[PDB]
């Protein structure tokens, strides 16, 4: 069989940009190619086939091209080319947008979870851009390490922002030691770090 | 309306056999000119074609699978099946059933996909805790609230808010594997501050491997 390769492998472009993606076959078996769009959490879906308006296909040398004439926020996806039972490795298209500062929210652990012997404190960074952000947990003004885990959403299909959870997980005993739980956030959209805090009381 | 629907276990022990079935509606396998196939997508990776079957029962396989794959078709039930023996962790993936019409220009129709995790770990249902809205989670006229879905195995869980009526501003984070070997995630949503008194906010959590169904009301 053959191998299909794609270029670029990854790219970030602004809303309204023209974007062109290339599919190259190791051997010329067919004049037909198809393209699939896979949005996050979804199966791939057929976009266009050269055998059948923002999306269009062409030839460049022996390569096949897919052009998005004006990139939209909902085009955030991985695009795959296909010939017979062969797929390319995919080209991921991210959206570049203007800087957006996060909104920061903090959530103490629930009484039910405390009854369980474990305490999760959740800090939410909502609807920001770019993806880079620094979240620091401070507990009674001491900086914490090794007890937090971060999760990031995929880029939003409508506003192209990210959201971020940082979850501090302690034993109930370790939670009960200290009083002030603070999430301190540094991000390009903020002049100075933003701290959200609560008292265990 | 063509629909390709995967079914089968979402967790398979190492060295055991992975089995899935595709139920086809909206078209007939019998007498068709399609290849009926399975394609998988391991976490963080691209698409890998596994094998295909014709309505006659003739099969074609990816040599990568080293003859570990068997496809079969039941034209009476309008279904076709995947069997993958001697699985290991490299076989953890989303499995899609799919179809492609014969010929050089044929394209794929896809099912929705089903996650199969290869692990010796046992199934465990999640605990669901509120992320309560408060003054500490209100920015302007906007309040954030959510649900913490903690300590389950294997993936996935699904989270809806108010039976699907609340979709705007919902963020359900990718699960994180904890040191314990169990998954955890939060789902959050932003709502008007003024609505908290009148509107009841419920996160609907489903973890099918443990038959866990939780509707947790999240109060201020």
């Amino acid at each position: 069989d053959i191998q299909l390769t794609q270029s670029p492998s990854f790219l970030s472009a602004s809303v309204g940009d023209r974007v062109t993606i290339t599919c190259r076959a190791s051997q010329d078996i067919s004049s037909y190619v198809a393209w699939y769009q896979q949005k996050p959490g979804n199966a791939p879906k057929l976009l266009i086939s050269s055998a059948s308006s923002r999306f269009s296909g062409s030839r460049s040398g022996t390569d096949f091209t897919l052009t998005i004439s004006s990139l939209q926020p909902e085009d955030f996806a991985t695009y795959y080319c296909q010939q017979l039972n062969n797929f390319g490795p995919g080209t991921t298209v991210d959206i570049k947008r203007t800087v957006a500062a996060p909104s920061v929210f903090i959530f103490p652990p629930s009484d039910e979870q405390l009854k369980s012997g474990t305490a999760s404190v959740v800090c939410l960074l909502n609807n920001f851009y770019p993806r880079e952000a620094k979240v620091q947990w401070k507990v009674d003004n001491a900086l914490q390490s090794g007890n937090s885990q971060e999760s990031v959403t995929e880029q939003d299909s409508k506003d192209s922002t990210y959201s971020l959870s940082s979850t501090l997980t302690l034993s109930k005993a370790d939670y009960e030691k200290h009083k002030v739980y603070a999430c301190e956030v540094t991000h390009q959209g903020l002049s100075s770090p933003v701290t959200k805090s609560f008292n265990r009381g | 309306q063509l629909q390709l629907q995967e079914s089968g276990p979402g967790l398979v022990k190492p060295s055991e056999t992975l089995s899935l079935t595709c139920s086809v509606s909206g078209d007939a396998i019998s007498g068709s000119n399609y290849y009926w196939g399975w394609i998988r997508q391991p976490p963080g990776k691209g698409l890998q074609w596994i094998g295909s079957i014709y309505h006659t029962g003739s099969t074609f396989y990816n040599p990568s699978f080293s003859s570990r794959v068997t496809l079969s078709v039941d034209t009476s039930k309008n279904q076709f099946s995947l069997k993958l023996i001697s699985v290991n962790a490299a076989d953890t993936a989303v499995y899609y059933c799919a179809r492609r019409i014969r010929g050089y220009s044929g394209t794929y129709d896809w099912g929705q996909g089903t996650l199969v995790t290869v692990s010796s770990a046992s199934t465990k249902g999640p605990s669901v805790f509120p992320l309560a809205p408060s003054s500490k989670s209100t920015s302007g006229g906007t309040a954030a609230l959510g649900c913490l879905v903690k300590d389950y195995f294997p993936e996935p869980v699904t989270v809806s808010w108010n039976s699907g009526a609340l979709t705007s501003g919902v963020h359900t984070f990718p699960a994180v594997l904890q040191s314990s070997g169990l998954y955890s995630l939060s789902s959050v949503v932003t709502v008007p501050s003024s609505s908290l008194g009148t509107q009841t906010y419920i996160c609907n959590v489903n973890h099918k491997p443990s038959n866990t169904k939780v509707d947790k009301k999240v109060e201020p």
